[PDB]
């Protein structure tokens, strides 16, 4: 509706009713949960401490954790900035693949960048620990051509 | 040089639908996602159609003639199927969702649940030669104004009872003269409507709703109209019905509920024969056998189908598909039986003959990514994500062992020694391959000199070599076995992402990123083979791909590659739509196969994740018998095998080769000459003639005049055979007379005739060993009762 | 009772199990099985012996298989 | 009729 | 089979056992026809499971130790299996191996 | 009428009610609404209070929303009328 | 251990009674730890996997997987174990 | 396509299909027009033919992919004048009995002796998984601990 | 300002926009609403169900207000007339009812 006027605001109030991280604060948060009720398991339970330990070691595994960490941590390191730089296109920037998120994006839609032996053409994609190490251009990339052709390394028999 | 074709879905049993007995009562028919396939209880066997639909299939029936099958998707689109010979009659699109399919019980006439509206159609005569327009719509009805539930027909083949959402179930009749006779419309309920049901007599109506009420319908007199004498209610504390059933000749009522159990009732008692709860899943379908004494249930969600013999209290089929896609198969080392493996992380024994689940294993927490047998093939050993590799015994099915890296190494392939001693595993993420002990589960040491994770590994069976594979762009030759331990690399153009490792040891085939097949010697470690795969392979555009399929580049290379046992063929597959059978020495395609046809898969043709099912193969291996091969996907196990034999290959045959010479060659009793030119016109049938007819007392005579040439054929032929032959003695004589008089010849040439002496030890080891183990066992039961002195 | 448990004892080792078999047989020969069921203590040596004598059922059976390699030697000389 | 139609007491007690 | 496990067990035990043996006269006839053998012999192994001690109770009877006797002649012929599985393991396994 | 007629290629070549007895149901539910509304004789005599009780050997009235002759749907056929909200 | 410092709700037949008809409450929780991550597993796995992860899903039961049905647990069993 | 049968189109305006197996002509048409074209179709079940008059493609439905068609030769002479039941089918059925002195199974799957042989446990597996006014109390629990120091201290029921 | 809707579920659902809270909750007790109506004089919502019973229902009330069988057969929809005198419904055993609120 049109701007309320004063004593239109004061009479009634809150009646404004008819980039989203909804779901990354949906992530944040049920890690939340766990740990907190982690917590109120017994601590000398076998089936609490190795039920951390996966926790730990599995957002460890993905890079939400760039070092192991305890469960006390568990509750401050997480955050929604750390799932999105592990995004793919956040990860093309940070390696100077791309120069912008947004070109980066392009680039993962049309097809031109591969992780490991597979495309993703999902930007939305986030990577792992293991795996960011192999993020790349696909070998057929014109992309890859220009690489090569400046540098003057650009070899045919690779078809790249 | 064999046609090989899609036989039988296994690791997978039902998805939705309706399920469907035989009229015989011996078979079941369950539709499996794109195809339907049949299982027979009697003889504990199953096979799955050829036929594929655009989509899944939402609605089967199986006419009372057992002639004519119909399928539907959830688009419309039927498929008339001839049952007897399993070859597709007609296409048809009814362009409407069409909820149920139920041939008439006179099988004229099948009627279609679409939306609120009920048509009836006239059903083709198969007998008539193959016509272009057979559907003829006989009606089409409609007074309902909600989705109609299901339909049940009259015995009679009169009368329709169809139930909707509508809280009401209405009658129809499929005589236009007889209309005035059945046009009511029967209300009460609370709920939707699930199931209306005559009496046999016909007399009484039961109609079932979703809220668990059953009201029971008579004419009476208040001059005569329909209503609700009795009424029962299904004191479910939540559960809600989900799918109901009636046998009129034993007055019995089946009752699928949302909470995942069942009650068998005895109307018009209401007497709750049994109770027993399939699960905490919906009970999505419901069938009762012509008998009546056979009870199949479908539950959708971990894909459940099982058959109740209530009569005895006895499960005559219970068998789980996996819930995810399976990751990896690995073959017994004599064929009778496959082992799949799952992302959820369990693993699944399948017999092959019977083709279903003989046991199941929940040790591994999280996926497991590859499976193996021993050479002996007692043992089994799997590779899991959760960090450990586990041996199983396959006699007494329990894990014996449990191997684990010092700091849970995460394992993607593993391989295993020949002599069932060394375990070896790679990972991703340590580029170091673990090496251990069977017998005691230590650490024997850690294989390093990769750069790059290790992709696939394998130890040659004869010479107990072990080749690596990595991402490394290279490829390692370790004899780890020895006083002094080699490494031989070999690099490679492109990164390796499966590995096959020849049955004689002395060459090693590769699939790598560039769409290559390359062929090294172990020994020379020097290139001897290559083929293209790029050109060949069939990918399809994704729905979401802004670039077009020829160009993309997303998958045209083969995640797992093996040989065959012969050797002269490589099977390869990949995240493709495509698996391509290529021969090895010559380096060409001898055939490629469409693993799938359904749209729905993705392949076929900011913080939300677009992320739908795509259609890949993940593991495809050779079996030992050299007949079929099997391809783990999506969907389930794909074998594909060469049984039919519809082909005629001749071998040096020649104008005075004739089937009618050779039955002349018999009646003159000259059985070697009958013998060899039956196997020079490569029939089956006249193979099989001779094979009989011959006398006991020829049969040396013969055995040791047969040539060499045809010797690896005949053997082959008796392993075939006699594993379903019931001639066990007049068999063995053959394998006796063979294996005496051209033994030595084996001897001498043992990979000529590998598969051929593989499948006779099986015949002799799993059907011929077990009748004498009994046999025996009489033998002394028999003994002990009459010398032992009997009780005072 | 003695005897078997003795008997029990040296069907465990393969080196010694065909003197602990005959002994066992001349028992069930040479006795009223119905008196040697009532014994108490009997059932539960008598459990373990089985798996045993079954293990040595399973090898020896193998040791005739194996066997007739000499009948293919002598086939082989008829040739 | 229906249109859809087609087309000694043992006692119990006992003595012991 | 589930009906032949009802079969077997149901059959009657009291003397003079006449069921009993008229089963075993029928197996022994069976087994001369020399057709469904294992069906042939597994009856007979669930007949001792179900009346061995019935059986054993009354050997020295002598309707049950003649038809007994019987069926032993004629299982005693169908041995010569045994002794042909036995050797084509023997070559099978030393062809393939050495 | 209950039965479509369709003219196409592929065809046109060439109703009673049954149900339960909702009045009754009504007509239950009608009682059931007066007597809770209407007012209740509660009987408050303590067995045993003053007397033997034993196997040997007082009524309050409590106010209603709505007494039954008062009701509005009293008169009104087919209708009920809860006076108690 | 703790002791309750308020009514106990049941009475001393309600006490005793319990008393004639490894803690529930605690596999309570074990149950209900299980499903979150089940639930936690899932939907990290979906935005870390390149390919399709499908989501995780009185009356006697039947219980449909069979980890054979003709094999005796006792055939399972070593001669040494026994 | 299966590479067991020849059909051949002449200018005598007929067409004949010939078994290669026993190497005879199995059947013979008279075609009012030549065929000047005779394709089988990938899967065998059509086959077209194409001839002297008329602009279209005539279509023919493989009968043999739906049922079995003997293998007897025709006769030459009738066809001109228009113009061993296994063997002529194809197929074999085994014997159920070669000879009477060799042993022969039942004819049926081989998994029905070891059904037959542990069918007790079968069922044993495949079962399915399943106050008074006065009580009687005393010793301990109810504080009377004097009683069980002096020594004073249901299967039936369940039976 | 609210929003009303009716289900198969049967809850009735009383969502206010300007404040964007969901008012009350409630459960006919009458099964799922076939017809909804609702009267402009009184603002009270009519629901209809298989058993015939027209249950007037408002946000404040835990309980109907009114509860009418007009038609044997489920009421497939109600109409109200402007003025509100006057209610009309159809039921599924093609009885027409016209009513006085």
């Amino acid at each position: 509706v049109r701007k309320l006027k004063h004593h239109e605001q004061k009479l009634l109030k809150k009646v404004d009713f008819l980039e989203d991280y909804h779901k990354y604060n949906r992530i944040c948060g049920d890690i939340r949960r766990l740990a907190n009720k982690l917590s109120l398991l017994p601590p000398t339970d076998p089936f609490r401490r190795k039920h951390e330990q996966l926790l730990l070691d599995k957002l460890y595994a993905m890079g939400v954790l760039t070092t192991k960490s305890k469960i006390s941590d568990l509750e401050n390191k997480v955050t929604v900035s750390a799932i999105c730089r592990r995004r793919l296109p956040v990860i093309m920037h940070r390696l100077k693949m791309a120069e912008t998120i947004q070109d980066a994006v392009k680039f993962i839609e049309q097809g031109h960048v591969r992780v490991g032996p597979n495309l993703i053409n999902d930007p939305a994609y986030l990577v792992t620990r293991n795996m960011e190490d192999y993020v790349t251009w696909v070998d057929n990339s014109k992309i890859k051509k220009t690489l090569l052709r400046y540098r003057n390394q650009i070899d045919d028999f690779d078809f790249s | 040089k064999s046609d090989f074709k899609f036989s039988n879905l296994l690791g997978t049993v039902y998805r939705q639908g309706n399920i469907t007995f035989s009229d015989d009562g011996k078979q079941l028919l369950s539709p499996v996602g794109n195809r339907v396939s049949v299982f027979d209880l009697i003889n504990n066997k199953s096979f799955t159609f050829e036929y594929e639909h655009r989509k899944n299939i939402a609605a089967i029936d199986l006419n009372k003639q057992g002639t004519l099958l119909i399928s539907i998707d959830e688009d419309g689109r039927a498929i008339l199927v001839n049952f007897k010979a399993r070859n597709v009659l007609h296409h048809f699109n009814f362009k409407e969702k069409c909820s149920a399919v139920k041939f008439s019980p006179d099988g004229r006439l099948f009627a279609l649940a679409s939306g609120r509206f009920l048509q009836i159609w006239k059903t083709p005569d198969v007998n008539k030669d193959r016509q272009f327009a057979p559907f003829v719509r006989h009606r089409v009805h409609a007074g309902h104004f909600q989705d109609i539930t299901s339909l049940t027909w009259s015995q009679d083949s009169r009368f329709i009872l169809t139930t909707s959402k509508d809280l009401s179930a209405k009658i129809w009749s499929v005589d236009s003269e007889e209309k005035n006779l059945a046009a009511t419309t029967f209300n009460g309920h609370r709920d939707y409507v699930m199931g209306a049901f005559f009496s046999h007599d016909q007399e009484k109506i039961y109609t079932v709703s979703k809220d668990g009420a059953v009201f029971v319908w008579e004419f009476t007199k208040r001059k005569y109209s329909w209503r609700i004498t009795k009424k029962h209610f299904f004191y479910a504390n939540q559960a809600k019905v989900k799918c109901v059933t009636f046998h009129p000749a034993t007055r019995l009522l089946a009752v699928g509920f949302t909470s995942g159990e069942f009650r068998l009732y005895d109307l018009p008692d209401f007497t709750l024969i049994q109770q027993l709860s399939m699960g905490q899943n919906p009970v999505n379908t419901v069938s009762v056998n012509q008998t009546g004494e056979w009870l199949a249930f479908g539950s959708s969600k971990l894909g459940q189908l099982l058959v109740y013999e209530w009569q005895s209290e006895s499960y005559i089929l219970k068998q789980q598909g996996h819930f995810d896609s399976t990751n990896s198969l690995a073959y017994s080392p004599d064929g009778s039986r496959v082992v799949t493996a799952s992302e959820d992380g369990k693993i699944k024994v399948w017999d092959i003959t019977s083709g279903f689940c003989l046991a199941t294993f929940e040790e591994h927490t999280s996926s497991v990514t590859a499976v193996q047998f021993a050479k002996r093939g007692q043992v089994m050993f799997s590779s899991s994500l959760d960090g450990t590799v586990r041996a199983w015994d396959l006699i007494r099915y329990r894990n014996f062992r449990t191997f684990t890296g010092t700091e849970r190494i995460q394992f993607n392939c593993l391989a295993v020694d020949p002599s069932g001693e060394v375990v070896c595993a790679g990972s991703l993420d340590n580029f170091d391959i673990h090496v251990w002990s069977v017998q005691t589960g230590q650490l024997l040491d850690a294989l390093s000199g990769h750069e790059g994770p290790v992709s696939c590994l394998s130890f040659s069976q004869e010479n107990s070599v072990l080749a690596s594979a990595s991402w490394d762009k290279t490829i390692r030759i370790w004899s780890i076995f020895g006083r002094s331990q080699q490494v031989e690399p070999i690099e490679v153009y492109s990164d390796v992402l499966a590995l096959s490792m020849r049955p004689d040891g002395k060459e090693v085939a590769v699939s790598t990123l560039k769409g290559q097949i390359s062929i090294f010697n172990i020994e020379d470690a020097k290139q001897v083979g290559n083929i293209d795969c790029r050109k060949d392979i069939i990918s399809g555009r994704f729905n979401q791909d802004r670039f077009t399929a020829k160009n993309s580049e997303r998958s045209k290379f083969f995640t797992t590659i093996h040989y065959s046992f012969d050797g002269m063929a490589i099977v390869a597959g990949g995240n493709n739509n495509s698996i391509c059978l290529y021969d090895v020495p010559n380096e060409v395609l001898l055939k490629r196969f469409i693993v799938s046809r359904n749209m729905a898969l993705n392949g076929t043709l900011l913080s939300t994740r677009k992320m739908r099912p795509e259609v890949r193969v993940t593991s495809v291996q050779f079996s030992p018998t050299a007949n079929a091969f099997a391809a783990a996907s999506t969907e389930g196990l794909l074998i594909y095998s060469t049984n039919d034999t519809i082909l005629f290959d001749p071998f040096d045959l020649d104008v005075d080769v004739t089937p009618h010479s050779t039955v002349e060659a018999l009646r003159e009793k000259q059985f070697l000459n009958a013998l060899v030119m039956a196997f020079r016109l490569n029939e089956e049938y006249l193979i099989n003639k001779v094979y009989e007819a011959i006398p006991i007392k020829e049969i040396p005579l013969v055995a040791s005049n047969i040539p060499a040439i045809y010797l690896p054929r005949i053997l082959k032929f008796i392993g075939d055979f006699a594993i379903e032959s019931q001639h066990i003695e007049f068999n063995l004589i053959w394998i006796k007379a063979l294996l005496s008089a051209s033994g030595g010849y084996i001897n001498e040439h043992k990979y000529l005739f590998s598969t051929a002496m593989r499948s006779i030890q099986r015949f002799i080891v799993r059907v011929a060993k077990e009748v004498v183990n009994t046999t025996t066992d009489n033998k002394y039961t028999y003994r002990f009762l009459v010398s032992t002195d009997g009780s005072m | 009772i003695l005897l078997m448990k003795r008997c029990r004892d040296w069907n465990t080792n393969a080196k010694t199990h065909t003197i602990a078999q005959r002994t066992i047989r001349c028992i069930l020969m040479h006795h009223n099985i119905a008196k040697l069921s009532e014994i108490p203590g009997m059932v539960k040596i008598v459990d373990a012996i089985i798996p045993y004598t079954q293990r040595h059922f399973t090898r020896v059976d193998n040791l005739v298989e194996q066997s007739y390699i000499l009948d293919y030697a002598l086939v082989e000389m008829d040739k | 009729v229906a249109p859809t139609a087609l087309k000694d007491d043992d006692d119990d007690v006992l003595l012991d | 089979p589930a009906a032949v496990d009802l079969e077997i067990r149901s059959l009657n035990s009291f003397e003079p056992f006449d069921e009993i043996v008229w089963f075993i006269d029928a197996l022994t006839q069976g087994l001369k026809s020399n057709k469904n053998f294992e069906l042939y012999e597994t009856f007979m192994s669930l007949l001792f499971k179900a009346h061995g001690d019935v059986i054993h109770a009354n050997n020295k009877n002598q309707d049950i130790a003649s038809a007994l006797q019987n069926w032993e002649d004629v299982h005693k012929k169908e041995d010569r299996l045994d002794d042909l599985v036995k050797f084509c393991m023997g070559v099978a396994a030393f062809v393939t191996t050495a | 009428s209950t039965r479509l007629k369709i003219v196409d290629p592929y065809g046109g070549s060439d109703e009673a009610f049954a149900g339960d007895d909702v009045v009754a149901e009504f007509q239950e539910e009608k009682k059931r609404v007066i007597d809770d509304e209407d007012d209740k004789e509660v009987d408050t005599t303590l067995p045993g209070w003053g007397e033997w009780a034993g196997a040997g050997s007082f009524i309050k009235k409590v106010k209603g929303v709505v007494n039954k002759d008062k009701r509005r749907d009293k008169n009104l056929q087919n209708v009920i009328i809860n006076e108690k909200v | 251990f703790e002791l309750s410092d308020v009514k106990s709700s049941k009475s001393l037949a309600e006490i005793y009674e319990d008393d004639y008809t490894l803690s529930e409450e605690l596999q309570k929780a074990h149950s209900e730890i299980s499903e979150l991550y089940a639930n936690l597993v899932y939907k990290l796995d979906v935005l870390s996997s390149v390919h399709f992860v499908p989501k995780p899903a009185e009356t006697p039961t039947i219980s449909m997987e069979d980890a054979p049905l003709y094999m005796s647990n006792a055939s399972s069993l070593a001669p040494q174990e026994i | 396509p299966e590479g067991r049968w020849i059909v051949s189109a002449s200018l005598d305006s007929t067409i004949r299909t010939w078994d290669l197996p026993t190497g005879g002509c199995i059947d013979g048409i008279i075609v009012d027009n030549v065929a000047t074209n005779v394709k089988f179709s990938p899967n065998g079940d059509l086959l077209a033919t194409t001839h002297v008059t008329g602009n279209g493609i005539c279509i023919w439905t493989n009968r043999a992919q739906f049922k079995t068609v003997s293998t007897r030769t025709i006769d030459e002479s009738e066809f001109a004048r228009m113009a061993l039941n296994d063997i002529d089918f194809n197929t074999y059925t085994s014997l159920e009995q070669i000879d009477k002195e060799l042993l022969t199974l039942s004819i049926g799957p081989r998994s029905k002796m070891n059904t037959l042989l542990h069918l007790d446990v079968i069922r044993k597996r495949s079962k399915p998984k399943e106050l008074p006014f006065f009580l009687q109390l005393s010793g301990e629990k109810v504080g009377d601990e004097a009683s069980v120091r002096e020594g004073i201290a249901h299967r039936r029921d369940q039976e | 300002y609210l929003l009303v809707t009716a289900g198969e579920t049967g809850w009735l659902k009383y969502h206010d926009v300007s404040t964007g809270q969901l008012v009350s909750e409630l459960r006919t007790k009458a099964g799922p609403t076939m017809a909804m109506a609702q009267n402009p004089w009184n603002a009270v919502m009519h629901l209809g169900h298989s058993n015939g019973t027209v249950s007037l229902w408002s946000p404040s009330m835990p309980e109907p207000l009114v509860k009418l069988l007009s038609a044997r057969g489920p009421v497939n929809s109600i109409a109200i007339d402007r003025s509100g005198y006057y209610m009309a419904t159809t039921g599924a055993d093609r009885s027409m009812k016209i009513w006085d609120i």
